[PDB]
RNA sequence: AGGGGAUCGAAGAUGAUCAGAUACCGUCGUAGUCUUAACCAUAAACUAUGCCGACUAGGGAUCGGGUGGUGUUUUUUUAAUGACCCACUCGGCACCUUACGAGAAAUCAAAGUCUUUGGGUUCUGGGGGGAGUAUGGUCGCAAGGCUGAAACUUAAAGGAAUUG
């Protein structure tokens, strides 16, 4: 069943971008979809988005540019240690310049660069680029 | 930006009537949704055809927009369209292929029939099919004729019309080819309807 | 000497247009090697392989040949052809001609941080062909060109200095693997990095600022 | 198989497209007439060209051939302008000033704001 | 893209499609540019001044370039009600 | 979902499957049965004396005849018969 | 193990021919084929495609249900139904196109969203033979099934496509 929600919510937005779409419609929603959206907009991987009510569980309306190449999501949401950043952004990521390895963390969901800085680390919800 | 000019006027409306422009046939590609107004009783469906001025206006500032009117080229293997795009290359000076497009005629530099466009126009984009797909191979835009079935791949401005019955052919090319001119300036006033008649576009046979 | 059959070739012997930058930034479709010839001189070519190719023609037996063959500045831009003769220098010569043909640009950037002239790669890229993948990596300077051989003289045609490769499938089919390393790299200009997001405004063909220059007699 | 080589019929084909006025039916005639107007370089083979002028000569006499004759071509150039009706189809005049048309259509025309002269023929399956 | 000491360090910076803000690449001969005229009050069309669209070879092949084509010029002052953002 | 358990409390199953999976590795095989001491002729080491039990004619047909100048040896450790190959030598005037 | 036992028919019984177009072929025919109670657990048991879930193109069909229609045929005096027709809608079922995509290719709306590699989970494979053999264990009245090696041997065995 649908057992991840992060899982299909950045399939969706990934595989409408390569049709080259310019929004979804993802379901449901979650405190962390809406969170894992605003990294990717605080860094504008994507456009605005919206929040439908419905009572059940929300739906969501995401606009996106078309800078997105491939957002994806890490599935068991590995534990990492600080240092251990530095292995899964040598994989996921294309380039050392860009692209953001997103962590969850007791100081809140974030890019892995504000983990960097703000020293502290948690597990490994997905990635952006 | 256009004009409060270039809106529809009431003789054109009427010649559209009169060739049945208006008249779509049985089937919608999902791709041409926008341009069906509403579907007859009898499963004939009415395209909106202030929509088929505007594309009429669009693709005739786009010909028009090209710095050697030679390199237009209208086509058609089509038999009405043959008639009626070698009148639009007389008038507008393009280029025109009736009846058989030879294969290769837009790659391959050394068949007599190499042309190297900046703009196609075609009458039917199923029977033209191969001008098209040719065009696809060279960065050559497409404008093209369509019913509301015809397909839309590598077409951009589709003229939403009718394929079938050859007074539409015939009235559109020719709407098309007095578009450019008045563009152009070849036709002075706005005010001044064409000398010449749309009958002259039409297919005959004796 | 060379007469142009293409609104291009016109263009360019009347030396309308300077670098192939602009041939490329309008994607303006080449038929003519001596287009590529003029703009870029310092071209130097490089045969990869030859190979006896056994013809059965209406029951005639004949002996062909196969070559594979390389072009590039040493600077951003890279060819490859692969041609069929009936004699070995003619065949290289036909090679050649096809890779002039189809040149394609590259985006070498960096490896982290930003000194001198960029090196390598700008991102991860892979081109696969056949059964064959070709992956590249951004290597950090001075780790040189880890390939091997044939798929290293194509990058070093090509200017690329530092970087790390993955193949996988039948590497040992040096056409496949050749093709593949070749789409690869031929993929950099294509990737929307970030630094590219800034939009540009479109700019106008050399097909119509000169359109009353190469227009056929 | 007396098949007449390339030359002798291309020759034909060319002789007749631009000198199809001074050729009959006659060889005796288009054979002298090969020699004033052309330079073949032997009697024998003007005697090819000149007499299978005379037979393709006797071939057009009955119907258009798949060759060129600016004769024909200038009328055909006329025809294409020659009948543009004085009142088409796409006349008004044609149906008393009255456009027939569908139910559906008046409504199009309605709501584009266009003042048509129309008739509603309704219709139905 | 730039090195240390502030200068551009490309080949090109290439042709974005207009529609799928997507990169348009240089092999990619299925990709296009429209020139449309832009018009006097007389009705007659400048020489020299269009507004001009890029378009991926994969809009065009996938059948989109004339929604894509309409919504664009329409948004752009050429075209009105012809395309509806809502279906 | 590439047919593997990939789920964070799964260990167990995964290694367990991979121990279960490596028999099909030659090698390994080889390894863990200690087929070494107990089958091969050399006991597992690099060399072994062995004394010629009988001087061996054999003849291998194709693609090429070798006039399969060859030993039949005994080695001294297993006393476990085995045929060996004595190269370089046209005449065998060295082992007798 | 009973009942049944028409047809057809492994076994078997009998004939053949007459030639190397060859024993088909023939005629009986026992078990069997049908059933009742037990067993057996295997098939190219095949879509040679595990199951759940999400997403990503059109087009013809059709099967099942539903919503709409001053649509049609059915007369009685108009309905009511019922079949049909059009539009839509869930759920099937096959087909026809393509490819953005995949693939070694044939081909595939999944065999796609896979080096830009992670939605959950089960099972299986690791060159060909030796061999589904030996041994043990287990299930079966038996025929058998399930589980299942090694020594030794071998440079290929194999897929798909292409020319003659
Ligand atoms: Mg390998
Ligand atoms: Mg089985
Ligand atoms: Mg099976
Ligand atoms: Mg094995």
């Amino acid at each position: 069943t649908r057992s991840s929600v992060l899982a299909d919510a950045l399939n969706a937005i990934n595989n409408a971008e390569k049709t080259g779409k310019r929004q979804v419609l993802i379901r449901p929603s979650s405190k962390v979809i809406i969170k894992f959206l605003q990294v990717m907009q605080k860094h504008g991987y994507i456009g605005e988005f919206e929040y439908i009510d419905d009572h059940r569980s929300g739906k969501i309306v995401v606009q996106l540019n078309g800078r997105l190449n491939k957002c994806g999501v890490i599935s068991p949401r590995f534990n990492v240690k600080i240092g251990d950043i530095e292995k899964w952004t040598a994989n996921l990521l294309p380039a050392r310049q860009f692209g953001y390895v997103i962590l969850t963390t007791s100081a809140g969901i974030m890019d892995h660069e504000e983990a960097r800085r703000k020293h502290v680390s948690g597990k490994i919800l997905g990635f952006v680029y | 930006s256009l004009p409060a000019t270039f809106d529809l006027t009431p003789e054109d409306a009427q010649l559209l009537l009169a060739a049945n422009t208006h008249l779509g046939a049985r089937n919608v590609q999902v791709h041409q949704e926008p341009y069906v107004f509403n579907a007859r009783p009898d499963g004939v469906h009415v395209i909106n055809v202030g929509k088929t001025w505007e594309k009429l206006v669009l693709a005739a500032r786009i010909i028009a927009a090209i710095p050697n009117p030679e390199d237009v080229v209208a086509i058609s293997s089509r038999t009405f369209g043959q008639r009626a795009v070698l009148k639009f290359a007389a008038h507008t000076g393009a280029t025109p292929i009736a009846g058989r497009f030879t294969p290769g005629s837009f790659t391959n530099y050394i068949t007599r029939s190499f042309k190297e466009p900046r703009l196609v126009i075609v009458t039917d984009p199923r029977s033209d099919a191969q001008a098209i797909k040719e065009a696809s191979y060279v960065n050559i835009p497409v404008i093209a004729l369509t019913d509301l079935d015809s397909p839309s791949e590598f077409v951009d401005v589709a003229i939403p019309c009718n394929n079938r019955g050859k007074h539409s052919i015939g009235l559109i090319w020719y709407l098309l080819a007095r578009e450019v001119l008045r563009l152009r300036g070849a036709l002075v006033d706005r005010t001044q309807p064409w000398s010449i008649m749309p009958d002259l576009y039409f297919y005959r046979f004796p | 000497g060379w007469v142009p059959v293409t609104k291009l070739g016109r263009l360019v012997k009347a030396g309308k247009i300077t670098t192939i930058e602009e041939i490329f930034l309008h994607s303006l479709p080449v038929k003519e090697f001596q287009i590529i010839d003029t703009l870029l001189p310092g071209l130097q070519d490089e045969v990869m392989n030859i190979k006896p190719v056994q013809k059965q023609t209406r029951a005639g037996q004949r002996t062909r040949f196969k070559a594979v063959v390389v072009v590039g500045d040493s600077n951003g831009h890279v060819g490859l052809g692969i041609k069929t003769a009936k004699e070995v220098a003619g065949a290289i010569r036909a090679g050649i001609i096809i890779a002039k043909l189809s040149v394609i640009p590259i985006r070498r950037g960096y490896w982290g941080t930003n000194l001198g002239q960029p090196h390598s790669l700008a991102t991860k890229t892979t081109g696969k062909c056949g059964s064959v993948t070709v992956r590249l990596i951004p290597a950090p300077r001075g780790s040189g060109i880890v390939a091997s051989p044939a798929v290293k003289k194509l990058l070093q045609l090509a200017g690329v200095e530092d970087v790390y490769t993955q193949s996988n499938g039948k590497t040992r089919t040096l056409e496949n693997t050749l093709k593949a390393a070749f789409v690869a790299i031929g993929n950099t200009y294509g990737f929307l990095t970030p630094n590219l997001w800034a939009e540009q405004p479109l700019p106008v063909s050399p097909l119509d600022i000169y359109s009353d220059e190469a227009s056929a007699q | 198989g007396r098949v007449r080589t390339k030359t002798v019929k291309r020759a034909s084909k060319a002789l007749i497209e631009r000198y199809y006025p001074k050729l009959t039916l006659d060889f005796q005639t288009n054979k002298r007439l090969c020699d004033e107007i052309a330079t073949i370089q032997s009697k024998r083979l003007r005697n090819k060209i000149a007499g299978y002028t005379t037979h393709l000569m006797k071939r057009i006499q009955k119907g258009p051939v798949r060759g060129i004759s600016f004769k024909l071509q200038e009328e055909e150039r006329e025809r294409k302008d020659q009948y543009v009706p004085e009142v088409s189809a796409l006349d008004l005049s044609r149906s008393n000033g009255v456009l027939n048309v569908d139910n559906q259509t008046s409504d199009l025309v309605k709501s584009l704001g266009l003042k048509l002269p129309l008739s509603v023929i309704n219709v139905s399956a | 893209m730039e090195n240390d000491k502030g200068q551009l360090v490309e080949l090109y910076v290439p042709r974005k499609c207009s529609a799928t803000n997507r990169i348009i690449k240089a092999d990619d001969h299925a990709s296009v540019q429209i020139n449309v005229a832009k018009v006097d009050e007389e009705g007659r069309a400048i020489p020299g001044e269009y507004v001009t669209y890029a378009l991926s070879g994969y809009v065009r092949s996938r059948g989109e370039s004339d929604d894509s084509l309409n919504r664009l010029a329409q948004n752009d002052g050429l075209l009105k009600n012809v395309w509806s953002y809502s279906r | 979902g590439k047919g593997k358990p990939r789920g964070l409390n799964s260990a167990r199953k995964l290694r367990v499957h991979r121990r279960n999976n490596r028999w099909a590795e030659n090698n390994y095989k080889k390894r863990l049965l200690g087929t070494a001491f107990k089958s091969s002729p050399f006991g597992g080491s690099s060399h072994a004396k062995g004394i010629v039990l009988e001087k061996l004619g054999i003849e291998s047909k194709q693609p090429n005849s070798a006039i399969r100048k060859c030993v039949r040896v005994q080695l001294i450790k297993n006393g476990k018969k085995v045929t060996a190959f004595v190269p370089n030598d046209g005449c065998l005037n060295f082992v007798d």
